[PDB]
RNA sequence: UUCAAAUGAGAACUUUGAAGACUGAAGUGGGGAAAGGUUCCACGUCAACAGCAGUUGGACGUGGGUUAGUCGAUCCUAAGAGAUGGGGAAGCUCCGUUUCAAAGGCCUGAUUUUAUGCAGGCCACCAUCGAAAGGGAAUCCGGUUAAGAUUCCGGAACCUGGAUAUGGAUUCUUCACGGUAACGUAACUGAAUGUGGAGACGUCGGCGCGAGCCCUGGGAGGAGUUAUCUUUUCUUCUUAACAGCUUAUCACCCCGGAAUUGGUUUAUCCGGAGAUGGGGUCUUAUGGCUGGAAGAGGCCAGCACCUUUGCUGGCUCCGGUGCGCUUGUGACGGCCCGUGAAAAUCCACAGGAAGGAAUAGUUUUCAUGCCAGGUCGUACUGAUAACCGCAGCAGGUCUCCAAGGUGAACAGCCUCUAGUUGAUAGAAUAAUGUAGAUAAGGGAAGUCGGCAAAAUAGAUCCGUAACUUCGGGAUAAGGAUUGGCUCUAAGGGUCGGGUACGAUCAACUUAGAACUGGUACGGACAAGGGGAAUCUGACUGUCUAAUUAAAACAUAGCAUUGCGAUGGUCAGAAAGUGAUGUUGACGCAAU
RNA sequence: AUGGUGAACUAUGCCUGAAUAGGGUGAAGCCAGAGGAAACUCUGGUGGAGGCUCGUAGCGGUUCUGACGUGCAAAUCGAUC
């Protein structure tokens, strides 16, 4: 890193976008199911692997 | 004690990325970036630095007034001079003696 | 104020020496100092005609 | 077992020369018109080290007769021979040192070197710093000529085939002790990795024909035939005898 | 004052590779280092440079020689051998 | 990034066709050794350089401010 | 580590002030490469996480933030990789990379149906990938942000492409003059084709010079100490790219003609192939003064007021020193069976096809002028918490910058600047520990074994054996000396001398002599135990990462073998296949 | 047994880069001088040689058969080297 190419600043950033906790509305509708998010990611948990 | 960073990412010591330290304006020191040496241009015939003719960088040649790359003589920013005047004199003699030769030998065939 | 007291010859005795004697001044660094020394007195003696060249040209030899 | 150390040096991976620093492949001129009908002259601009190489190169420059522009040569450059030298190459050329002539024109007697096997292969015999080839007699009819090469072996090739006069630069070369390992180690990294060599019986049998025991020994015959499948041949192979040579050598 | 009694630029050498050896070098060193006269310009100005390279200080020329000195005694012998077979050929 | 000394090249200067704008600029400064003196540069602004003639005499300077085509634009100090 | 304040339900742990320390410029400072990917910054904020805690965080929630013609990439080529005409292979695919190939594109001319067919002449180079440390067009300084900056703001530049118009230069001797010459210059035409240079190159050594740093005098400022003493201690006093003029060791030219040989480096080279001498010519590394540019920056004082925050004055000057340190660089010298890349790219010259003036032509390598410069990366960590080791792991992980003292020193030890003060805490100090020490008399009696420990140590002087490959053995061994202070002597630079000496300036070295002390003084730090033999390996070098470092491997040296290419040796399933081979017996291969 | 994936560790070659305080020794070459009938021999300097030596960084890994041995660590830590 720290001069990197735009494929990687993509994933990088397309990486930042998931990195939400739940939107607490989707907790309200009928049936609904997912009680949080259970793909969420840590810098220093998980690594990427590019 | 004030000291100094290099100012591109490249972190290390090579031809391309020689330092000069430096004093501003602001009081404070600072590296510059030193661009490689010119080497001064040579004689292809005896191979000395060849005398009139300015150094820099090659591409910065083309940045010139022509008179920075040339003196005013035969093979003028070419070769050094002593080598002309070298190739001056062995040309003259050698196409004086092809004369010599040729009537010389003009008289083997009349007297054999 | 020891700088100085330096300047005057102190705090230079064996007790006080660590490096030698080479490393403190290199024998190199004196006999240049000094060849430089009666070279440059001999182009000046010549250089008034004090001295002649021919003498002048045994002495630069001799130095 | 394991494939044995001089197998693999035939797969050529970290093998193979290290051809980078080497002026180029020395040659003769190409075997042209001029060449074979006369002779043609050049200058040497240059004699020069090769890298990996015993003898001096010689860089030696010509006119092309078929068009406006130099052409450069490069030759190993024959003792004595020097830089502003006038040089020529042809069947009808004068007979000095560094002259490139055909081995039919030259008295027998005469001493050359860089010599072609056939005619314009342009050199392939005794290019090594040092060595020669002597010409021992011709054979006009079928034009052949009879040489002795660096091996003492006589030979015989086509008189048309070229060859330098003179001997080859560099002589003495390995008259000197190389001393220390780090001379033979920056001799060799020039050269391939060949060096240095562990012997076949410092190692385990997986490894080599001598390799094994309780004590370090070849524990059998270490003359091996001809015949010999790969992976076998290591040692003197095909033999025909052993020991110090006692007595004058010089084939008779 | 003498530094040495025989050892000579061998001297760096120590006490190193055999005195048998040192002998070897030291004979062959001291013919490559050496200075030598040059056949053109005439003056002793020939100086090796890596080996079969010789060359003069000034005036420039160089001649393919020997690995450690100039002329070897065969390629010299040879010299002669050619000058012999070239002269019967003109006469 | 260029001097300037003929006071007669200056004031052509100042007539080019791409030269807007100038500026006039006064130090404080000191003569040989004894006392000061008042120094003023005239830089001229062209599009590629700014040329600038400083007048040591105080005289020649206040004929020359006149000197001034009034279309261009001068910035006092 | 400590005291206090503030904050908060709550404070050993957060913020702030104070105190004590630490890292000590080979950093716990300032930055980067790889790798991470938002951790960067702000606000909110503690359920989990940070092996005590928590109001704090690299955690949680929510947002904000990475600006380029000039920095990189992009282009170039390196080892190598790899399509294609081919040839192998049942086939996936293997070979080959210019090789058994009909391999392709530039300049302007021919058009004035017209847009680009043919007319010359070339040129045979025949993919492409491969470097964010190699090659390479061009930018700096000041200011600015919560967080970006050689990227924004401000000022000043430069490069490349494209357009071109005025000025100048040039020509009736058409394609300039000048200089004896080296060569000068604001210019001063030049197709094909050829040729030359630059790109472009090892390492060590001393010596010369540059820059930054270090040291230091005077003056102008601000600060510190002042029982006492000190014209004191500390600190500010700066100048970018770019441009003009000027500046060089080297090299070369002109004059002249050398034994009584001279010139000359620290280092012994030079000259009748023209020295010493005199006079000139060039390279512009580097430096000087001026432009930039004092308006900036830096230091102060003197007024204003919730504010944005101003407003007004000053000063920013002159020098010294050198085996200093670091780096840059030149002229040289040593070394080699080692002689220490390539291509893109830029210029030059040889050539002279051609085109071009007097009623007006040629000229854009002189000046000035206009338009344009895309795409992607730009945050931050770089480590005793941002990377890899299951982790905020005593491990690992490529590099630049570098102050004062002591000392030989980039050692150790103390300090300035900057940064830390992180590592659960409290009370006691039993046994046994781990780590650090001392011990009367004896001195290895301990033990497999002096294991461990002790002893030694610097520097100056004196003194030094067998043996030896004559180079060593050697710091052999053995000795003496060493502080403080006060003096003496030796060692240098710069100037004017008709064609003997005078005048001043600035240095630590080295030897000596007094006095002095609870006989101490390399006073901490730092720093070799020696000796006589046997065995074994010659030596330096190498290995079992994680129980073996050795006498084992290597080595030079010695010797033996194979081989002249239709070949030795070795690779492959094959082959119009491959290593040795850019090779040739002073060689390659095999012991 | 068949078919696949690895040279981010490590082994070795190539290509292109980068890195190493201060000391001791004093090899060729060079200058001046001394003796000697001669042949030749000596002294003082200068100079800076080496897979040389003292020793940091670096690289390594000898001993304590030291620490640790449910570790900081699936190889580390200390001193010594
Ligand atoms: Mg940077
Ligand atoms: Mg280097
Ligand atoms: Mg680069
Ligand atoms: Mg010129
Ligand atoms: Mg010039
Ligand atoms: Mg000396
Ligand atoms: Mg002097
Ligand atoms: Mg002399
Ligand atoms: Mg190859
Ligand atoms: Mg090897
Ligand atoms: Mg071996
Ligand atoms: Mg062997
Ligand atoms: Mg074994
Ligand atoms: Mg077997
Ligand atoms: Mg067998
Ligand atoms: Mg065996
Ligand atoms: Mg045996
Ligand atoms: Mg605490
Ligand atoms: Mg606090
Ligand atoms: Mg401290
Ligand atoms: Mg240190
Ligand atoms: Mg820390
Ligand atoms: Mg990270
Ligand atoms: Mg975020
Ligand atoms: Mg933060
Ligand atoms: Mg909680
Ligand atoms: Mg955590
Ligand atoms: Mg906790
Ligand atoms: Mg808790
Ligand atoms: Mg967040
Ligand atoms: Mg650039
Ligand atoms: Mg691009
Ligand atoms: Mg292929
Ligand atoms: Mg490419
Ligand atoms: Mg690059
Ligand atoms: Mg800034
Ligand atoms: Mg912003
Ligand atoms: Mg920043
Ligand atoms: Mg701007
Ligand atoms: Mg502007
Ligand atoms: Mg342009
Ligand atoms: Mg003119
Ligand atoms: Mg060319
Ligand atoms: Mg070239
Ligand atoms: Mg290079
Ligand atoms: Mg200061
Ligand atoms: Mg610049
Ligand atoms: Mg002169
Ligand atoms: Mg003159
Ligand atoms: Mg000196
Ligand atoms: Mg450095
Ligand atoms: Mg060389
Ligand atoms: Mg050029
Ligand atoms: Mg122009
Ligand atoms: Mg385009
Ligand atoms: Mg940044
Ligand atoms: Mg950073
Ligand atoms: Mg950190
Ligand atoms: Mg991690
Ligand atoms: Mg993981
Ligand atoms: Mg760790
Ligand atoms: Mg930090
Ligand atoms: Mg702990
Ligand atoms: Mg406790
Ligand atoms: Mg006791
Ligand atoms: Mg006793
Ligand atoms: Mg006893
Ligand atoms: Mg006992
Ligand atoms: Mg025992
Ligand atoms: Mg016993
Ligand atoms: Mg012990
Ligand atoms: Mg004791
Ligand atoms: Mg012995
Ligand atoms: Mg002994
Ligand atoms: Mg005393
Ligand atoms: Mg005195
Ligand atoms: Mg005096
Ligand atoms: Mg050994
Ligand atoms: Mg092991
Ligand atoms: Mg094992
Ligand atoms: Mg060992
Ligand atoms: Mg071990
Ligand atoms: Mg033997
Ligand atoms: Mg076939
Ligand atoms: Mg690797
Ligand atoms: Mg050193
Ligand atoms: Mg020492
Ligand atoms: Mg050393
Ligand atoms: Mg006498
Ligand atoms: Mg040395
Ligand atoms: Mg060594
Ligand atoms: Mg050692
Ligand atoms: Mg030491
Ligand atoms: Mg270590
Ligand atoms: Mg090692
Ligand atoms: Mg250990
Ligand atoms: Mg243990
Ligand atoms: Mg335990
Ligand atoms: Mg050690
Ligand atoms: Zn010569």
């Amino acid at each position: 890193a720290a001069q990197k190419s735009f494929r990687i600043k993509q994933k990088m950033a397309k990486a930042k976008k998931q990195n939400r906790p739940l939107p607490q509305w989707i907790r309200l509708r009928t049936n609904n199911t997912i009680r949080y998010n259970a793909k969420r990611r840590n810098w220093r948990r998980t690594k990427m692997n590019i | 004690a004030q000291r100094v960073t290099f100012r591109r990412r490249n972190p290390y010591n090579t031809r391309s990325n020689k330092i000069k330290v430096v004093k501003t304006p602001g009081g404070i020191l600072r590296a510059q970036h030193v661009k490689k040496l010119a080497t001064r241009p040579k004689c292809g015939d005896c191979g000395s630095a060849l005398q009139g003719i300015s150094t820099l960088r090659p591409r910065q040649y083309a940045t010139v007034s022509k008179t920075h790359k040339t003196v005013s003589r035969a093979y003028g920013g070419s070769r050094c001079a002593n080598c002309v005047k070298e190739r001056i004199i062995r040309a003259f003699l050698i196409e004086e003696q092809k004369i010599v030769k040729k009537v010389v030998k003009e008289q083997t065939e009349a007297a054999k | 104020a020891h700088a100085q007291s330096k300047r005057e010859g102190r705090h230079s005795g064996y007790g006080k020496r660590k490096g030698t004697r080479e490393a403190r001044l290199p024998s190199q660094v004196v006999w240049i100092r000094r060849l430089r020394v009666l070279r440059r007195l001999l182009a000046k003696y010549r250089d008034a005609g004090k001295i002649d060249k021919h003498l002048y040209h045994v002495l630069y030899k001799e130095s | 077992g394991r494939v044995i150390r001089n197998q693999r040096k035939g797969a050529g991976s970290i093998f193979t020369s290290h051809t980078r620093l080497r002026q180029g492949a020395a040659k003769l001129r190409t075997l042209d018109y001029a060449e074979r009908h006369g002779y043609i002259r050049g200058i040497v601009k240059q004699i020069v080290h090769d890298s990996g190489r015993g003898a001096p190169l010689a860089k030696v420059v010509f006119r092309d007769p078929y068009k406006y522009r130099l052409r450069e040569e490069i030759f190993i450059a024959n003792e004595g021979v020097h830089t502003g030298q006038f040089i020529y190459a042809g069947k009808k050329a004068s007979l000095n040192v560094g002259n490139v002539l055909p081995l039919g024109s030259v008295p027998e007697g005469t001493i050359v070197s860089n010599v072609e096997e056939k005619p314009g292969d342009r050199g392939a015999l005794a290019r090594a710093s040092g060595n020669y080839v002597i010409i021992i007699g011709h054979n006009p009819d079928e034009n052949k000529t009879r040489v002795r090469l660096p091996s003492g072996a006589k030979k015989v090739i086509s008189s048309d085939a070229r060859g330098v006069i003179g001997v080859i630069a560099g002589g003495g070369r390995v008259d000197k002790p190389l001393l220390k390992a780090g001379r033979a180690f920056h001799k060799y990294r020039l050269k391939r990795n060949s060096w240095p060599k562990t012997r076949g019986v410092a190692m385990n049998p997986v490894d080599h024909p001598h390799g094994g025991g309780n004590h370090q020994h070849i524990g059998k015959a270490s003359t091996i035939s001809r015949g010999a499948v790969s992976g076998q041949k290591a040692g003197l192979i095909a033999a025909r005898r052993t020991g110090l040579l006692r007595g004058s050598q010089k084939t008779q | 004052a003498k530094r040495t009694k025989k050892v000579g630029i061998t001297g760096k050498y120590g006490v190193r590779y055999g005195s048998s050896l040192r002998r070897q070098v030291k004979k062959l060193e001291i013919q490559q280092h050496a200075r030598y006269d040059c056949s053109f310009c005439g003056k002793k100005t020939v100086k090796r440079g890596a080996a079969g390279i010789w060359t003069c200080s000034c005036c420039k020329k160089t001649v393919a020689g020997g690995a450690y000195t100039v002329s070897t005694a065969a390629a010299a012998t040879v010299r002669s051998t050619i000058r012999r077979l070239r002269e019967m050929v003109e006469a | 990034a260029r001097e300037i000394t003929d006071i007669k090249q200056f004031l052509e200067l100042t007539r080019r066709a791409d030269v807007k704008t100038a500026t006039v600029k006064i130090n404080k400064k000191l003569n040989k050794a004894g006392k000061p003196f008042r120094q003023t540069k005239f830089k001229v602004r062209g599009s590629s350089s700014l040329y600038t003639l400083v007048i040591n005499d105080a005289g020649k300077a206040k004929k020359l401010i006149q000197s001034l085509p009034p279309t261009l634009k001068v910035n006092r100090l």
